[PDB]
């Protein structure tokens, strides 16, 4: 997998290539990475599929039955109900997800969850076998507050990269954007993104 | 007379603590009332704040269960979110089951399953309640379902609960016997409630301003409950007409 | 009346019986006192034997270094009380390396009697304890009642005729309460106000028990020619 | 908390009856009349959709209920004891039937499992008995038709036709004018439909009776084919129109 | 087993 | 708590008896009478049908006689679904000594074992005893053909003609009358029939009112066979014996 | 009859006896408020001085919940704790699952859902006390107050306990007298004055006032207690009226 | 095996070869890995034969149960989520990999189940030992907007070139059609392009060959 | 333990059991009886891991023992046999299973036949007219299919004994130090004192 | 080490014009050792035949829990055991064992007495249900059973010629195999009569 | 254990 999560002026963006991998054998090139938990909370997942679904849906669960009681649950909630489920059960999971979500009051945030179970909030985040190749690329073109089209054009052109050299990413870019104006997918072919 | 006190059968066939869980169902005094749009499923029901010390936004005895779900209840309050409480449990543990929304009249039958428990088995008591589930099925439409402290249930074309219920009952009925239809024949829930409003008019005897009504309203992949703005607006409606 | 056959029925007043009850063996219980000053606390109890022939049962029972208590009621139950106490405290030194706090004390006694208060099948503790220590804010004193009620007082006492001594130490708050660094001068006063709550008898040299705790003297227990002293 | 209720809320009397089974029944003859009658090549399970208020929607409230694709049941008495027994004898004839011999269990066993759970609620700490009766009627390879009544003590018995709840002593005396071995399942429908009106008050059509049989196969209720020796459901629901149709020639 |  | 309501089913009474055990047996005994004789070369069981209906389905029925193993049954007394339950417990138990020894359970063994979780409701777990009694007939070839009974006390005795449910005090003294040891199967079939006929509380005993079933070495050499008697063959042999 | 000998039973007019009985408990105890004002709570409580020798100050009533929560009851006192400590789990748990400190509308469920359980059998006991609690949280300020059958509401100001009625005229005088709102500093006298007030229905004993607060600019959205120059200012501010 | 899934206009199909496999034995040349789950929903299998039949039955079962107690047609989320659930739970000890298609209520649907408890969605599936030469014909005819007849014809041209290509793969092509508002149709043995061949010669014995040292006659009576 | 053998005659069992116990490189004794009494007329022999021979034997001996007491009966050797298979059956699935090789010779006094049942640790029974557990199966048996006939004597199957100890004393590597004979009858159990 | 090869043993069955033949070795062993040459692996419950192949421990214990299986089935159902209702127990039986299973190979003929169908089946070790026409093989030398059935088989063979072919195939392959043979029995199963006989076949 |  490629995985990553921008904010930006309006809120934030989620991004994954479409690679499912069995071996070599590409399983499934038209897999779905960015995953609702809540209408804007997503979450984008990497490591072992089975895992990470089993885990997104409960978390769904949860976050349901929060909103149900409590109301609408907040971004850094929804990063604390992954957390305790992979922290918990650390032994057992290769898990490395992406929380990504937008309230009215805080705007876009990004939390990372990488293998061990702990959190991090970031501006940005990178995740999945591919994100090795794109450290020094990302650091260096992220800024604070890019417009949704900058934003877009950021996430098209590193994951376009992360694609190019790792052999475990592919396929379509898909993104999910996170504002107030709503949730809104996009989806980006090889013939655009590869010769950029 | 033991098989007063527990859910054990009398010599004559009965069980006197569900007939008496059916008595503290009036205990509040309030009326409840649900109909069926075109669109939608409006449930309407009497808000009395009697103390002036209370904060009147947290007075309410319609519940969102699911997003699709509401529920009104007619009951003491400590039993009626006793029941909300569970049902909004049964009905998110159910979409992460089997991966769609609960219908109305499942998590219906369900409670009446749980209420059916407390009639057997001694050491649980019935909760003095009646509960009327409301939405807007994907599959059967606008849904009325209620259930009782005896575990019974049944879906409805409309129905009212509470002290002064046969009133309302019967009014609905003549309209219902003068309509021909199963519903209300209206395109907007907005018309919907200020007919709900109108009919509880009529069969009460009495008006209400906007802090004497609590309404909840189901359309197709939402229900969700009025304002005092948005009852004012649906009364001022019902007076230029 | 009809409401009095468990711990788990109000009566129609909202009242309950059988915590009243176990209130009541506390009255037969021998009398016991606890005062302190700013510097010592200090129990006094009257020991009581079953004849002549028979030994005085013991009211006071260490805590930690630092605590202990005097009991007055069911025995058994002292020693129940006492023992989860010698844990709590034991607990905060183990895991905390923390003396602990007596109102600390006071407030898990409290937790712990309430549950026997709620639930059907037990029952009420039937012993009144008074608790001393001395610990990081200075000397205390607590009284202890089995309805879970726990309060920290300059002094009081408990037991039969136990009246005396309290309406003695509420006279004699002003004084008692500035007796500083003199241990036999506060027992003095301890011993006085026990004698408030005797009747047709005196305190003798096997009958008296006193227990004193403070800045520099870890919780210990006088009986025997050890209280001679002091009669 | 939790059930300190461990003892028997049953027990005998000096004369030996069993108070609470006696309750029970009395509020089954309280309950509205149902009826089973057994015909050549089919049984006719019937009961009256006595609603609660006109604004019900009875359809809703099935009082007849498929148990397996070749059993049905109705009952008299309490309907909500009803409807949870109903759930448990659909559960069971698969956890101890069906996922063992990979058949649905034939009817004398389920009706079987069904009264070991009713005698379970009439020994068993903390629960009364249920306040029901059953009627079964059920069909299976070996065995053919059969109909079967259950009673709150766990008891059942086969019958070739039976009423229970209100009239039914009127009903029953009713069916042994009627009922020969002869039968052909219309007519035992037509018998059931005679017997339900001297019971019923009100309107009388397909809207208040609800009626099922155990009949032929329906391969067009199976839902797909390609499987020759699967045939279809021998039970059916007959429908609001269906009942009407045969009410003209009453 | 499926990776991604 | 719910001690208020807990009619305490395993006390003794002040003169000694177990009230429940006492009051279960009063209802058995309004049971219809079942009837159990040992010949030496096989055993009879004969059961009453509680007042039948006309519309009653009587050949796919049971309600008296139940087959345990292959060489063991049982006729009823009392509620049929309290003893169901103990039946198919039983069945199980037979199985379970068969899988272990490999050999088929001593008559005897089987009626302790059921009659020991009778006496556990009476004397622990606060439940109501089982309304029930049974006559048990069996064979096995250590004592060859054997009669016992229990009842809801969970005291067994073995007999060579027994009676349980109703009257059976005046069933116990004409069995008593024409019983004697050296007596055919037949000769029992007979006396079980007759002994019904009088005791009945029915105006005459006809073949839909009845169970039937007998264990004779009558197959083919030193080996056992039950015979639970269609309600043709009852009547035919209610005609054999001249009672209709 | 016989209805009212055990909790969770029905009587015919479908009343539960034993949780009214334990209403007289709880009006049998000492008085407890609360107020809400313009960015939080205040809550104030009568502690009767049975002796000169209770030692001053030192048997507080009031309880913190988590960090930003006050609780007070009347009634039976071990009650109350009981009912504290199970909200301090409740709290806990809710924090170390969503991370957030739980909100006051959902604290007051959680209360008011193990308050109601002590009504559905008759193995327990309900509970002898009537709580008032609340604090501030994302949302604002809240006050709740919650009785023995589990039945609890917001409130503007509550009041509970044996001068309950008095108290209850005083706060409804202040809710139509400050109708735009009332000030955290305010309501602190404000709860001073109504306690003394109160003490009128229990006055064979002299007590001691114990007042905390939270407020979003007073204490940063913490609970706090209120001593030294700010508890003598608005016990001398009780003390002008009652004169 | 080999198995497939594709969806079309107004439903979906899938298919199945007929080999079972004992290490390099078949051991089964016409066993159906077609399985009913509802009446319109149906279960391809691939992986441990016991598992896959066992996992399938017990979620029929459920599935049936559900149904009832909710009084609706059982939806193919339904059957996903209950098999993925219960295989996540099993950590892939449970060796079944499954397809899963069906009409409902909501339409028609097309998932894959991996035996850790992942799910998959598409329009073309395929899983086992011959899912990559299926698949190779899959993505070279595969197209939007297939009629039925076009998608039975993609689906065992996939499932033939897993017979003939892959050893783990052989015998026959299983065919089940789900459409909407009609009844699903399962065409067991809708191929048989591996008839054997006539014998060159009868093996039929002489009678009295078999040398016999004891007969006995066997009581299968009471 | 090592070797234990069974011959059935015509009239008896008869059961050879080694007597020498080894741990390491000493022979702790030579005097072992490798055997318990199930009951009057059966007999069981065996050998396996150490501790669990005996633990095993004695705890079978009490259940046929207790079963005898209650129903003042003796169960015949193919019903004993039957409940060893299972016990062994079991234990072989157990957290940790007994180690234990039996032989069971009984004389049935219904039939009035004598019976040899060899059963192994995990549970596998089989009826015959001579066995053996371990390696002393692999000379005996062979000898046996020679020297055995159905209807020998209790005196003619003690000589055909003396064979099979005769050649497992030549060919085998260990000194298991003799055998204890015992004969399985319809008088009971005795055992040959010079062997 | 290996559970399903320590004993060893074959089953074999087939159908035929209106009967079917289930046949299997007499050998127990241990390893090399032969123990005894009377270990029949074939039983019957009313008119249903199950041969078990495999470990002869689990061979025995699967035997007697199906006895009393089929025992309490007659009892409750008041008929006999049908081939395609006893395939079925077996599956469930075995597939409940699924993580801890009885190591065998089992094997069900018979005919079904209300359809008089012929009906064989056979199992893996945890209840996959093999089903077929022809035959089915078991054991340690079902390669060679295989190899045998697969040439010698022909359809609608009548009782006494089947028998001649089910018999060459078991004799056969377990000549080829080191751990069957010492013994064989033939059962041959007609709608209401059942032969059985023992085969003469080499000792080593 | 067959596989498919
Ligand atoms: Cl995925
Ligand atoms: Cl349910
Ligand atoms: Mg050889």
């Amino acid at each position: 997998t490629s995985i990553m999560a921008v904010t930006f002026k309006d809120g934030v963006i989620l991004g994954a290539d479409s690679r499912t991998t069995t071996g070599a054998y590409i399983a499934n090139r038209v897999t779905d990475k960015l995953t609702r938990v809540h209408d804007k909370i997503w979450c984008c997942r990497s490591g072992s599929a089975a895992d990470t679904q089993a885990i997104a849906d409960i978390v769904q669960y949860h976050l349901e039955l929060y909103t149900s009681q409590y109301g609408t649950p907040s971004t850094e909630t929804a990063a604390s109900v992954f957390k305790e489920l992979c922290y918990e059960n650390k032994d057992n999971l290769t898990a490395g997800i992406i929380v990504a979500g937008y309230d009215d009051k805080n705007k876009g945030e990004v939390y990372t969850i990488p293998l061990g179970g702990s959190v991090h909030k970031l501006p940005y985040a990178i995740a999945g076998s591919g994100s090795t190749f794109i450290y020094g690329y990302c650091d260096k073109n992220f800024r604070e507050n890019m417009s949704k089209e900058e934003t877009v054009d950021f996430i098209k052109h590193s994951l376009s990269q992360a694609i190019k050299w790792d052999g475990s990413s592919g396929g379509v870019i898909r993104m999910v954007v996170l504002t107030a104006a709503g949730v809104e997918r996009l989806i980006f072919y090889p013939d655009e993104y590869e010769q950029l | 007379g033991y098989d007063r006190h527990i859910t054990i059968f009398s010599p004559e066939g009965r069980l006197y603590q569900v007939e008496y869980a059916f008595k503290a169902t009036n205990q509040t005094n309030i009326n409840s009332l649900a109909v069926r749009g075109k669109d939608c499923t409006v449930v309407i029901s009497q808000k009395k704040v009697p103390d002036k010390l209370l904060d009147p936004t947290t007075v309410s005895y319609i519940f969102c269960i699911s997003r699709t779900i509401g529920m009104v209840v007619n009951g003491p309050i400590p039993d009626a979110r006793n029941a909300a409480l569970r049902a909004k449990a049964e009905a998110a543990e159910f979409r992460y089951k089997y991966g769609y929304d609960m219908p109305c009249d499942v998590l219906a039958k369900r409670m009446a399953n749980l209420s059916q428990i407390y009639t057997q088995r001694a050491y649980m008591r019935p909760l003095g309640v009646i509960l009327t589930f409301v939405s807007v099925d994907e599959e059967l439409g606008p849904s009325i379902y209620k259930t009782d402290p005896a575990g019974y249930y049944v879906g409805y074309k409309a129905t009212a609960t509470g002290p002064k219920q046969q009133e309302i009952t019967t009014n609905l009925e003549n309209h219902f016997k003068k309509s021909k239809i199963d519903h209300i024949n209206e395109e907007s829930w907005e018309k919907v409630v200020e007919f709900a409003i109108t009919h509880m008019i009529d069969a009460l005897g009495t008006e209400f301003s906007k802090n004497d009504l609590e309404v909840g309203v189901a359309t197709k992949d939402k229900f969700f409950t009025l304002s005092a703005e948005n009852i004012e607006e649906r009364l001022v409606a019902i007076a230029e007409q | 009346n009809n409401y009095d056959g468990d711990t788990v029925t109000f009566s129609p007043t909202g009242r309950l019986f059988q915590v009243e009850y176990a209130l009541e063996a506390i009255k037969q219980g021998s009398v016991t006192v606890g005062l302190r000053s700013n510097t010592h606390a200090v129990l006094v109890a009257l020991k009581r034997n079953a004849d002549e022939l028979s030994s005085y049962q013991k009211k006071i029972i260490k805590c930690d270094e630092h605590m202990g208590l005097s009991l007055a009621g069911l025995a058994p139950d002292a020693r129940v009380l006492s023992n989860y106490l010698r844990q709590q405290c034991n607990y905060s030194s183990l895991v905390f390396n923390r003396k602990l706090a007596v109102e600390r004390a006071g407030h898990l006694l409290c937790d712990k009697a309430q549950k026997n208060t709620q639930s059907y099948g037990g029952r009420p503790y039937g012993v009144g304890l008074l608790i001393i220590g001395y610990d990081k804010s200075g000397a205390h004193l607590l009284e202890f009642q089995p309805s879970g009620n726990v309060t920290e007082l300059y002094g009081t006492a408990i037991g039969a005729r136990s009246q005396g001594a309290k309406t003695y130490l509420e006279r004699t708050l002003d004084t008692f309460i500035k007796i500083d660094g003199n241990p036999d001068e506060l027992i003095k006063a301890g011993v006085e106000a026990i004698s408030q709550s005797l009747r047709d008898e005196s305190l003798t040299v096997d009958n008296l028990s006193i227990a004193i705790v403070g800045k520099d003297t870890p919780f210990t227990i006088y009986d025997g020619e050890a209280v001679a002293k002091y009669i | 908390m939790t059930d300190r209720y461990s003892f028997s809320l049953t027990t005998f009397s000096p004369s030996g009856k069993l108070g609470q089974i006696d309750y029970a029944l009395t509020a089954v003859k309280q309950g509205v009349t149902s009826l089973g009658i057994k015909a050549t090549n089919g049984v006719v399970i019937a009961t009256e959709k006595k609603s609660s208020s006109p604004l019900a929607m009875s359809e809703t409230l099935s009082k007849v209920s498929l148990l397996t694709p070749d059993i049905g049941a109705v009952y008299s008495g309490m309907g909500p004891d009803y409807r949870v027994l109903v759930d448990k004898s659909r559960k069971v004839a698969h956890t101890s039937y069906k996922r063992i011999y990979g058949e649905y269990p034939p009817t004398k066993l389920l009706v079987s499992e069904v009264a070991k759970i009713m005698q379970e609620a009439t020994q068993s700490g903390g629960v009364r008995p249920f306040g029901v009766s059953l009627l079964i009627a059920g069909h299976d390879e070996f065995n053919g038709f059969s109909l079967y009544q259950v009673d709150p003590s766990g008891s059942y018995f086969p019958w070739k036709a039976t009423a229970i709840g209100k009239g039914s002593v009127a009903a029953k005396t009713f069916l042994e004018k009627r009922w020969n071995d002869e039968l052909e399942l219309e007519d035992a429908i037509h018998i059931a439909l005679l017997t339900l009106k001297e019971s019923v008050e009100g309107e009388f059509n397909g809207d208040t009776i609800e009626l099922a049989i155990i009949g032929d196969e329906n391969p067009d209720l199976l839902g797909y084919t390609g499987i020759p020796t699967d045939k279809g459901p021998r039970f059916r629901k007959l429908t609001s129109q269906e009942i009407n149709d045969r009410l003209e020639a009453l | 087993a499926p990776l991604x | 708590g719910s001690r208020r309501y807990d009619s305490r089913t395993t006390i003794f009474s002040p003169e000694g008896r177990l009230y429940q055990v006492e009051y279960a047996l009063e209802s058995i005994s309004h049971a219809g009478t079942a009837i159990g004789i040992m010949a030496s070369d096989g055993i009879v069981l004969a059961a009453e049908r509680k007042v039948t209906s006309t519309l009653l389905e009587q050949d796919t029925s049971t309600e008296k006689l139940y087959k345990l193993n292959d060489k063991i049954a049982v006729a009823v007394a009392g509620l049929t679904a309290d003893a169901e339950i103990l039946i198919n417990t039983a069945r199980i138990h037979a199985q379970n000594y068969l899988k272990t020894y490999n050999e088929d359970i001593p008559v005897e063994i089987l009626v302790r074992r059921l009659s020991d979780i009778k006496q556990g409701y009476t004397q622990h777990g606060g439940l109501r005893p089982f309304g029930v009694s049974f006559i048990y007939a069996g064979y096995d070839d250590r004592y060859g053909y054997q009669l016992y009974t229990s009842n809801p006390s969970g005291n067994y005795t073995g007999w060579k003609a027994i009676s349980v449910g109703a009257n059976t005090s005046a069933a116990q003294t004409l069995l008593q009358m024409d019983y004697k040891d050296d007596m055919k199967v037949d000769d029992a079939i007979e006396l079980a029939l007759k002994t019904l006929s009088k005791t009945t509380d029915s105006s005459a005993l006809t073949y839909d009112r009845l169970e039937f079933a007998t264990i004779r070495k009558g197959a083919n050499d030193g080996e056992v066979y039950q015979k639970i008697f269609k309600p043709q063959e009852i009547k035919d042999i209610l005609v054999k014996t001249g009672i209709t | 009859t016989g209805y009212d000998l055990s909790n969770s039973v029905f009587s015919p007019d479908g009343r539960n006896f034993q949780v009214e009985y334990a209403v007289k408990a709880v009006e049998n105890g000492t008085t407890s408020i609360g107020i809400k004002c313009n960015d939080g709570v205040v809550f104030a409580v009568e502690k009767l001085i049975t002796s000169k020798l209770l030692v001053p100050q030192k048997n507080v009533k009031i309880q913190v919940v988590d960090r930003h929560i006050g609780c007070v009851y009347s009634g039976l006192i071990p009650d109350g704790r009981h009912l504290v400590n199970r909200g301090r789990e409740e709290a806990a748990s809710f924090k170390k699952l969503y991370k957030t400190p739980i909100p006051i509308p959902a604290f007051a469920d959680r209360l008011g859902q193990y308050v109601q359980a002590h009504t559905l059998y008759n193995s327990v006991r309900p509970f002898g006390v009537s709580t008032i609690f609340g604090g501030v949280d994302k949302n604002g300020a809240h006050l709740y107050m919650l009785e023995p059958s589990g039945s609890y509401w917001g409130y503007k100001g509550a009041a509970t306990g044996k001068g309950r009625q008095s108290a209850k005229a005083e706060l409804e005088k202040l809710v139509d007298h400050h109708p735009e709102g009332l000030s955290a500093r305010e309501a602190v006298k404000q709860a001073a004055k109504i306690i003394y007030l109160a003490h009128e229905d229990n006055k064979e004993k002299d007590f001691e006032l114990e007042i905390s607060w939270c407020s979003l600019s007073e204490t940063n959205g913490l609970h706090k207690f209120v001593k030294g120059d700010l508890l003598q200012e608005a016990i001398d501010f009780a003390q002008k009226e009652i004169n | 095996t080999t198995i497939v899934g594709v969806k079309f206009n107004n439903g979906v199909v899938i298919a199945a070869d007929t080999r079972s496999t004992q290490g390099p034995i078949v051991a089964d040349k016409n066993c159906a890995k077609l399985h009913r789950i509802s009446p319109k929903i149906w279960c391809a299998g691939a992986g441990t034969a016991a598992d896959t039949e066992a996992v399938t039955q017990l979620i029929g079962s459920n599935i049936e149960l559900h149904s009832l107690y909710t009084s609706r047609e059982p939806r193919v989320v339904s059957a996903l989520q209950m098999l993925k659930q219960h295989l996540f739970k099993y950590q892939g000890h449970i060796g079944a990999y499954l397809i899963v298609a069906g009409v409902d209520p909501t339409g028609s649907h097309l998932f894959s189940i991996h035996a850790h408890g992942s799910t998959d969605v598409g329009y073309y599936l395929s899983l086992g030992s011959g899912s990559l030469a299926a698949m190779a014909v899959l993505e070279s005819h595969w197209k939007q907007d297939l009629t039925k007849e076009e998608a039975i014809k993609l689906a065992s041209d996939a499932i033939q070139a897993g017979i003939w290509n892959d050893l783990g793969s052989g015998s026959n092509v299983d065919v089940c059609v789900m459409e909407i508002g009609k009844d699903a149709e399962y065409l067991r043995n809708y191929l048989t392009p591996n008839v054997r061949e006539e014998k060159q010669k009868s093996y039929k014995f002489p009678r009295g060959t078999t040398a016999v040292l004891k007969e006995s006659i066997v009581n299968i009576c009471d | 333990m090592d070797i234990i053998l069974g011959i059935r005659v015509q009239d008896s069992v008869i059961l050879a059991s080694s007597k020498a116990v080894t741990r390491g490189i000493s022979v702790l004794k030579d005097s072992d009886d490798k055997t318990r009494q199930l009951s009057p007329h059966t007999l069981m022999s065996f050998a396996g891991e150490a501790g669990d021979t005996v633990q095993f034997a004695e705890y079978i001996q009490a259940n046929i023992q207790l079963y005898s007491i209650r129903e003042d009966y003796e169960l015949s050797p193919q019903a004993v046999s039957s409940f060893v298979r299972q016990e062994l059956a079991k234990s072989i699935r157990s957290r940790r299973p007994y180690q234990v090789n039996v032989l069971i010779g009984g004389y049935d006094k219904k039939k009035n036949k004598p019976e040899l049942y060899q059963i192994d640790y995990l549970g596998t029974k089989v009826e015959l007219p001579y066995g053996a557990h371990g390696y002393s199966g692999f000379y005996t048996f062979s000898l046996l299919d020679h020297h055995y006939r159905p209807d020998m004597t209790t005196e003619e199957g003690l000589d055909l004994l003396k064979l099979c100890v005769q050649e497992l004393e030549k060919r085998m590597p260990m000194d298991f130090k003799g055998v204890i004979v015992k004969i399985v009858d319809k008088d009971g159990i005795r055992q040959v004192d010079d062997f | 080490s290996d559970p399903s090869s320590i004993n060893g043993g074959i089953v074999v069955a087939m159908t035929g014009k209106d009967c079917v033949a289930i046949a299997c070795d007499l050998r127990l062993g241990s390893q090399s050792l032969g123990v005894s040459n009377k270990f029949e692996k074939i039983f019957h419950y009313g008119h249903v035949f199950l041969g078990i192949t495999g470990l002869a421990t689990d061979v025995t214990t699967l035997n007697e829990m199906f006895r009393y299986k089929t025992n309490l089935y007659k009892l409750k159902e008041e008929r006999a055991i049908e081939p395609e209702t006893f395939t079925q127990l077996v599956s469930s039986s075995l597939y409940e064992r699924r993580f801890g299973p009885y190591f065998v190979g089992p094997v069900v003929a018979g005919i079904n007495s209300k359809s008089g169908k012929p009906f064989i089946a056979g199992f893996d070790l945890i209840g996959c249900i093999d089903e077929a026409k022809d035959f089915i093989v078991s054991g340690t030398a079902s390669d060679q059973l295989f190899g045998m059935c697969e040439s010698l088989y022909e359809p609608n063979l009548e009782p006494e010629d089947l028998f001649e072919t089910i018999s060459q195939a078991l004799l056969n392959a377990a000549d080829r195999d080191a751990l069957s043979g010492w013994g064989a029995v033939v059962y041959i199963i007609k709608k209401d009569e059942v032969v059985k006989r023992y085969l003469k076949m080499r000792q080593d």
